[PDB]
């Protein structure tokens, strides 16, 4: 019989729910309003798609 | 000038093969090449 716990889930829950969406909306709101290196260009040149895990080890590769 | 005119006239490879193989991307001799050129540079 504890019906003060049960509201307190509720209230942490649905908020949660509703403010984890507004967390995707501005990030991308935020994200878009911001939006307005030798081993880069020699993949370019090959229009290789690179991910940025390929050129890091490439780059410790040269250093090592 | 007489030794001066005589003077005028592969591991590599496989570690970034096997680079560009973990990550399954299309190698071409000519960019391992380069890119060992790269590291000697």
């Amino acid at each position: 019989t504890r019906e003060e716990e049960w509201l307190d889930k509720r209230t942490k829950s649905q908020e949660k729910v509703y403010f984890d969406q507004e967390d995707r909306k501005a990030m991308k709101r935020l994200l878009e309003k911001l939006n307005t290196l030798e081993v880069e260009n020699i993949l370019k040149r090959y229009h290789i798609n690179y991910t940025q895990a390929l050129i890091d080890e490439l780059v410790d590769w040269k250093t090592g | 000038k007489r030794l001066l005119e005589k003077l005028n006239t592969a591991p590599q490879n496989l570690e970034v093969e096997n680079i560009l193989k973990r990550y399954h991307i299309n190698y071409t001799q000519a960019l391992i090449d380069e890119l060992v050129d790269w590291k000697t540079g």
